[PDB]
């Protein structure tokens, strides 16, 4: 996780998935001055072992695909760090029921 | 963009329950940013008769022949441009004799 | 009644005519370009309509499949193009697929040898695979050696009906003709690499060889009595006199680049049949400055089939002049005399109702509570109106009877502009005199429609599932309560509201004469005078 | 853009595709018809004002149930056991108010399923209860009550626990009106119900919320997106008398990236 | 119509030609598919084993109705339990008079023993046979699945039940 | 007429006869090819 | 060549045989569709299998009219001739242009092409008959043919056949 | 496919557009000279006849409800609770 | 003529879930039998009505074939993409599930 201050080379950061299993990311620092899950729209999601995932399919009958999604370059996606392929349960108040409990897979 | 419509309707005077809003605003947001209500969104889906049946009508289904595709036909749609009652509550399931019980 | 097995649609595949298939399924070899006359004798020459396909005048035949006219449904020929021809629409892709794939040999121009190619070949999208991949290959032109020959691929372009390019000092322009030979070529594996289909739609079939000819359900005559033919039925004849002419120039003294000015014109009466809105102006107008509608535009949304035939269209239905009527139960909808005498409704001959029937029948179709029509389980028709045996007939339990529609038949009432689900309501039949029908005040602002004028539409169910669909969940009452906004959506209107106002102030009363006849006009009255 | 989508028999809003925009219409499960403007207590008011309602305190010769209200109030008095059922309740109360303060605006006014005020109103007459001689309910008939109840108001139906979860959660809302209304002291101090009243109210809260719930089939899109559209029909082209109005929704609908009227509204911080 | 238990997608011409070169009809294949949803062996049935199969059901049928000696003993169980369908009467004196046994067990026996792709193993035991040479050639698909399949031949004719 | 289409139609219709007031109505009629031309400009009075 | 194909069927049924016993009709007309049909594709249906436990499943009712349609899952015995098979039938019939024998339900002709030559075709006799250096053929006897071709028809698979190779003929 | 009689999910109400259709279907049944198992006390419009067979639940008839992804769910009209 | 039964009046019986009402764009205007191929899904078949007779040469078929019901505007939607060299199959069993 580097911060870089204004900006990286694109001959550097092109050095990236270079290095696997590991994987790396970058955030600009001015980016970072607020914590942006800390917003009032900003309802709380959550991840998803690979086994709570597998749950989620079966007790909907789900394709995956048929799953609302989340772009790997969401701003909430990369603060939690997502991949291509994990679920995110979305928990948020609701003026029908209270709470609603939503899910979005990240392609 | 619920609230930015909601207050569209309420700046009128009119009154609609959540639900509806609700519902466009997450089918516009559910396929993971904001696909627009326009002949360059949900007509651009994975719903080919269908969305034939709005705007690009005729290159809608050229490059439908062109690239061989295969329709469902679980659209509402289609069965209403078939003639077949379309899965549609009433039809949303199907009715059996039980010669059992008979 | 068919002998083959009923079914219903459960998948389309789309796909495009490759030649070979055209040319099995037609029955007309389509030389002629003339309609019929014999040399002015009426019939069909074999040439041009009917050389085996449809038919008009009442007339069986048609290959003897009889049928006459309708239960027909048309029947294709064709016709041997002189020379390949470019399919209007698909003139754009035809051109990315050159972009993308190499001439006098025709192969990719990026294997998985290229990184982000194998990206490419890796997105599982029959549309932007094909995106991603040109989007990659309209730059390369040179086709590296793996499979061979690196002659530099020519940049193309846009001009009318002609994809043309060049290839480079100063370029070097020439016009493509061959394309189809290279397309032939094009590897199987690689169809699919872009994005086809190697059983229903291959590369190739963008272009056309043998054209197919649709039949005259398709461009029916219209006869004044004298000609009348329809608008295809000559972009079809432009187009056969535009190949007859060329191919008479190939087996005589061609004139090898005259004939090319000569290919051009088909190659567009050809474009035009399809499609006749295009970039290079030349609207082809018909003779006497008419545009000449191109199949296409029989298709264009609103108007055009699609959504003017398929998604929306004229339908036992009737539609009059409204005015209200203050004593018809929220739900009825009076209906005159005349419409309900012209309406019918298919109600089975059953035990329950034989009794009933025979006299509705006997009735005739001009007294009102009577019937217009008998079908005997033998799939034919009695007229209630001429049948020699008009009053005389006595039914058979499951013939059906056409009966003029009575008081209490549910009906599908409605007002558009239909922006509600209220726009459209089941209502209690009442039928009644004048010419108009007579709705309720309170069910007024759901169609909302006033008095100064407005028509209203009426269907009339026909099964009886039909009708209970219409009145188990479109009956008025059902309705009272909008779930848009989760409160009623009829209430009371003028004089009723305004005057219940008054009738209330303490300042209001009414004595024992008056407050009779006011409880007797509450139907449910218990037949008590309070204190 | 709507057509297709329809309840589901498993409660899921879908289309031609399976693909699930709602997982309870929304967010309930809850057919808009059945559904009126009822006013959640607990939320508005003061914590002074909210304590003299819904406390009661058996171990307090001034916070407990008078026995003019209950028909075993002395014999009552003071029961340790009993006073900790009511802690789980008044304890329970207080978890919703501040978990209401969901609507940060305090406005206690929403649009909720089996209309609670009118329900208790007919039990008001149709038993004729006095406003003076005593009610005959345990501390346990009412609150343990209550409680039978909330399992019984069943949206979703599912054997596993993924959906029993979305049960609590597509309802809550509701049981905390529920709780508002059937909190001991105000069915005793206010509504004198009986014991039969009480097994009456919470049977019919039970069977008209089952009503209220939305029928799979529900051609729910075309609906909202008309619901929607039809009070548009209804505006003017003006944008008189910010960018709103007939050209807004249009401006929305397009997903435009130029908006006439962009502007930003912005708070100062907590301070 | 009535179709069998193995749908295939036929999405818009490839059916060989027909030959004991054991290329059966795809609605034959080695592997056909169970009504319960199960993968099972075809279904070899040689004649007179196919005499039983049949005087069996007709029999147990004309039992929940109630609910050239054999020549008559069969002409009779048809018209009762049969729809009154000639080609079964047919398929039955033809499946008698060439029929090469009586016995459940003598029909047993020879599947016992022989059980080849199921052709084989049927067409063995209905055609009479002696040298390999001749079975090898009325049953051409054998040839090189078994050495010169002569003891089997024999001790069929020795369990082939008298007339 | 010609392959020209290409012109406008609405010039030269079929004078009204429903009432006088009608005829004269029309006589005294005008065009205007295809928000702001429809409006009731202050030049207009 | 006799198979049991594990088959199904559909039939569309009347209200009116809405009774107690239902699956009855259901079956005894399920026999009148399928025992005795012919199919290329199937072959001949000739007998059903296991009746008393016949699969019925429950049935959907046509929206239309009332009708309920059953997909019946059944097993029978079928035949059907292909090419290079071998078998043998009683001769039926016997003209100048060959002879017809009849193995089961079927029906398949030699022609006097497809026979060894040294077997020609008796004029007058009485039942037309074929004389070998050795061999009489007429109705009655017994041969053993290999079927050439076949052709699928109406209700009925007819073939050809040659007893020119060895090990066929007479027995 | 299939689903046990057991481990059933979906409502034990009838959606009204169930009750609508089979009444439909029930309806016209009665008046292609179905047979009835009621007493047509004096009924003679099969709507009617079929309201009565609702009411005394003798309607045999099954209703296969599908989820999105295929599988389904019989009911009985005997079963399925009538509110509404 | 008849009052046309446009797309918005499509519409709201769809809103109502009114299913089978709505299909009957059929019994009250189009409606039409065609005659399919079990193979190339299209309306070829030579289907003399009588003497039985169903084949489609080209296909060359007289085996399977099967019969539909479908609004004959739809129909000539098809014959339409025909002639415009585009194929519409119309296929009756699902093969590619879901
Ligand atoms: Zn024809
Ligand atoms: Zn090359
Ligand atoms: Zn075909």
């Amino acid at each position: 996780i580097f911060i870089y201050q204004n900006n990286i080379t694109p001959s550097a950061n092109k050095m990236i998935p270079t290095v696997s299993p590991a994987i790396i990311e970058t955030f600009q620092e001015s980016d970072l001055v607020v914590n942006i899950t800390h917003h009032e729209l900003v309802p709380k999601h959550i991840r998803l072992s690979d086994g709570e995932k597998s749950q989620l399919l079966q007790r909907y009958k789900l394709k995956e695909s048929q799953l609302p999604r989340i772009q790997r370059e969401d701003p909430v996606a990369r603060y939690l760090g997502l991949k291509r392929g994990q679920v995110v349960k979305i928990i948020r108040r609701s003026e029908t029921s209270g709470r609603y409990a939503s899910y979005r897979i990240c392609l | 963009l619920y609230k930015e419509i909601l207050n569209v309707i309420a700046f009128d005077g009119s009154y609609v329950n959540y639900r509806h809003m609700a519902l466009l605003v997450d089918v516009m947001t559910s396929r993971g940013y904001l696909m627009a209500i326009t002949r360059h969104g949900i007509n651009r889906a994975d719903t080919a008769l269908m969305r034939c049946s709005f705007e690009e009508t005729v290159e809608i289904l050229f490059e439908a022949g062109a690239a061989a595709e295969l329709d469902d036909c679980r659209g509402v749609s289609e069965n209403v441009m078939l003639g077949q009652l379309a899965p549609m509550g009433t039809g949303a399931f199907d009715v059996m004799i039980d010669e059992k019980l008979l | 009644y068919s002998s083959a097995p009923l079914r219903s649609v459960k998948e389309v595949q789309f796909g495009l005519l490759s030649p070979e298939e055209i040319r099995a399924i037609s029955v007309v070899k389509i030389e002629y370009p003339e309609i019929m006359d014999e040399s002015r004798q009426r019939p069909r020459e074999g040439g041009l309509n009917d050389p085996k396909l449809g038919s008009i005048d009442r007339n069986f035949k048609c290959q003897t499949c009889g049928e006459g006219m309708a239960e027909c449904p048309g029947h294709f020929g064709h016709m041997e193009l002189a020379k390949p021809v470019f399919h209007i629409g698909f003139i754009p892709k035809i051109k990315k697929v050159c972009e993308c794939i190499c001439m006098n040999c025709g192969k990719l121009l990026l294997d998985e040898t290229n990184p982000t190619m194998a990206q490419a070949i890796r997105i599982r999208d029959p549309k932007k695979r094909f995106n991603a991949v040109w989007q990659l290959c309209k730059t390369k032109m040179v086709c590296e050696a793996r499979g061979g020959c690196g002659n530099t691929q020519p940049v193309v372009r846009k001009d009318g009906m002609k994809l043309w390019g060049t290839w480079k000092d100063a370029q070097p322009e020439r016009k493509l003709l061959e394309i189809l030979n290279v397309f032939k070529h094009i590897s199987p594996e690689d169809c699919f690499r872009l994005g086809f289909n190697e059983d229903y739609a291959r590369p190739e079939w963008m272009i056309i060889t043998v054209l197919p000819v649709p039949p005259p359900q398709v461009r029916p005559s219209i006869a004044m009595d004298t000609q009348g033919q329809d608008d295809l039925t000559h972009k079809l004849s432009d187009i056969l006199k535009a190949n007859i002419n060329v191919q008479k120039l190939e087996m005589d003294g061609s004139p090898q680049h005259i004939i090319n000015e000569v290919e051009q014109l088909l190659q567009f009466h050809v474009a035009t049949y399809m499609d006749n809105d295009i970039a290079g102006q030349p609207q082809a107008l018909q003779k006497s400055g008419r545009p000449v509608k191109a199949i296409r535009a029989r298709l264009k949304g609103k108007e055009g089939r699609l959504r003017g035939n398929l998604m929306g269209k004229r339908v036992f239905s009737a539609r009059t002049v409204i005015s209200g009527d203050p004593n018809l139960e929220l739900d009825q909808v009076g209906v005159p005399i005349s419409i309900a005498k012209t309406l019918s409704y298919p109600e089975t001959v059953t035990q329950y109702n034989i009794h009933r029937l025979t006299e509705y029948v006997r009735n005739g179709p001009n007294e009102h509570p009577g019937a217009k029509y008998v079908i005997r389980d033998n799939g034919d028709r009695i007229d209630l109106r001429y049948h020699k045996r008009a009053g005389d007939i006595v039914l058979q339990y499951g013939w059906k009877v056409e009966r003029h529609l009575m008081d209490d038949d549910p009906v599908l009432f409605n007002r558009q502009p239909s922006l509600h689900k209220m726009s459209m309501m089941a209502h209690r039949v009442k039928v009644m005199p004048y010419s108009t029908f007579r709705l309720n005040l309170s069910v007024t602002s759901p169609y909302n429609a006033d008095f100064d004028g407005d028509e209203m539409n009426l269907h009339v169910p026909q099964s009886e599932e039909t009708r209970a669909e219409l009145s188990q969940l479109c009956a008025v009452p059902l309705q009272i309560v909008s779930p848009q906004s989760n409160k009623p959506v009829m209430g009371i209107v003028q004089d009723t509201l305004c005057g219940v106002r008054k009738m209330t102030l303490r300042d209001t009363f009414i004595e024992y004469e008056q407050v009779m006849n006011m409880l007797f006009w509450v139907p449910s009255w218990d037949g008590v005078v309070p204190q | 853009a709507l057509e297709d989508i329809m309840v589901h028999y498993d409660g899921t809003t879908r289309n031609s595709l399976g693909d699930i925009i709602q997982f309870l219409y929304g967010e309930d499960g809850l057919d808009g018809t059945q559904v009126e403007r009822q006013t959640i207590d607990t939320i508005p008011g003061s914590d002074k004002a909210f304590h003299k309602r819904y406390y009661v305190d058996l171990m307090d010769e001034k916070n407990s149930i008078k026995p003019d209200v209950i028909e075993y109030a002395a014999d009552i008095l003071g029961d340790v056991e009993l006073q900790k059922e009511l802690n789980s309740e008044y304890e329970q109360l207080v978890s919703d108010r501040k978990f209401l303060r969901v609507f940060v605006n305090g406005d206690h006014n929403w649009p909720l399923p089996v209309n609670l005020r009118r329900i208790i109103q007919n039990a008001q007459q149709i038993f004729h209860l006095d406003r003076a001689k005593a009610s005959d309910l345990t501390i346990p008939e009412i609150i343990h009550g209550v409680r039978d109840l909330c399992k019984k108001l069943f949206v979703l139906r599912g054997e596993n626990e993924l959906i029993k979860e979305a049960q609590q959660n597509a309802t809550s809302l509701f049981q905390c009106l529920v709780r508002a209304r059937l909190a001991t002291r105000r069915i005793l101090e206010e509504f004198r119900l009986n014991r039969d009243a009480f097994e009456w109210v919470l049977g019919t809260i039970e069977a008209q919320f089952q009503r209220s719930l939305v029928h799979p089939g529900e051609m729910v899109g075309v609906i909202a997106a008309q619901s929607i559209g039809e009070p548009a029909t209804q505006m003017t082209l003006n944008t008189f008398h910010v960018t709103l109005g007939v050209p807004r929704l249009k401006e929305i609908l397009n997903v435009a990236k130029n908006i006439k009227t962009p502007a930003l509204t912005v708070y100062l911080d907590r301070e | 119509s009535t179709s069998t238990v193995g749908a295939r997608r036929r999405r818009a011409v490839d059916d060989e030609e027909n030959a004991t070169l054991l290329r059966l009809g795809p609605e034959f294949a080695l592997k056909q598919y169970d009504h319960d949803g199960n993968e099972h062996d075809l279904i070899a049935l040689s004649l007179s084993e196919s005499r039983l199969l049949i005087r069996e059901a007709l029999k147990a049928r004309s039992r929940a109705r109630n609910g050239s000696n054999g020549e008559i003993d069969d002409d009779e169980l048809a018209k009762v339990t049969s729809g009154a369908n000639g080609v079964v009467k047919k398929t039955l004196d033809y499946l008698n008079t060439f029929a090469r046994f009586k016995d459940e067990e003598t029909c047993t026996a020879v599947d016992q023993l022989l059980h080849l792709h199921p052709f084989e193993i049927a067409q063995l035991s209905s055609l009479g046979c002696e040298d390999v040479d001749e079975a090898i050639t009325l049953i051409p698909s054998l040839a090189a699945k078994k050495e010169v399949l002569q003891r089997i031949l024999d001790e069929l004719n020795r369990l082939e039940d008298p007339y | 007429q010609k392959k020209a289409m290409s012109s406008r139609a609405g010039v030269s219709q079929v004078l009204n006869r429903y009432t006088y007031s009608s005829t004269l109505s029309h006589l005294r009629r005008t065009n205007t090819p295809i928000a702001k031309p429809r409006q009731l400009h202050n030049t207009h009075w | 060549m006799f198979f049991l194909k594990d088959l199904s069927l559909i039939l569309t049924l009347h209200p009116s045989y809405f009774g107690p016993q239902m699956n009855q009709y259901l079956r005894e007309k399920l026999l009148t569709d399928v025992e005795g049909t012919c199919t290329g594709q199937f072959g001949y249906i000739v007998t059903v299998l296991d009746g008393m436990n016949i699969d019925v499943g429950k049935g959907r009712i046509i929206p239309g009219s009332g009708s309920a349609e059953f997909e019946v899952k059944y097993r029978a015995v079928v035949w059907k001739p292909f090419k290079g098979e071998v078998v043998d039938a009683i001769v039926s019939n016997v003209s100048p242009i060959g002879f017809f024998a009849d193995v089961g339900p079927l029906n398949v002709f030699v022609s006097t092409r497809l026979i060894p030559d040294n077997l020609v075709y008796n004029p007058s006799n009485s039942p037309p008959a074929y004389m070998s250096n050795d061999e009489l053929i007429t109705k009655g006897s017994k041969v053993r043919l290999k079927v050439v071709g076949t052709r699928t028809d109406v209700n009925e698979i007819y073939a050809i056949g040659s007893i020119k190779e060895d090990f066929l003929g007479a027995i | 496919l299939a689903i046990l009689k057991e481990e059933r999910t979906t409502t034990p109400y009838l959606t009204k557009y169930e009750r609508a259709r089979i009444l439909g279907t029930r309806a016209l049944q009665i008046s292609m000279n179905a047979p009835v198992l009621v007493d047509i006390e004096g009924e003679t419009d099969p709507l009617q006849i079929a309201m009565k067979e609702l009411s005394q639940r003798k309607i045999p008839l099954v209703i296969r409800r599908y989820l999105p992804d295929g599988s389904y769910e019989d009911w009985g009209c005997d079963e399925l609770i009538v509110d509404n | 003529g008849g009052l046309r039964f446009g797309e918005m009046e499509r519409d709201c019986m769809i809103a109502h879930g009114a299913a089978g009402f709505l299909k009957e764009l059929m019994e009250a205007s189009d409606a039409f039998r065609v005659h399919v191929c079990g193979i190339c899904g299209l309306m070829s078949v030579i289907a003399n009505l009588k003497k039985n007779q169903f084949e489609c040469r080209s296909c060359k078929n007289k085996t399977n074939i099967y019969q539909l019901h479908i609004p004959y505007a739809a129909k000539l939607l098809f014959q339409e993409l025909m002639a415009m060299n585009i194929a519409p199959r119309l296929y009756t069993e699902r093969s590619g599930v879901s």
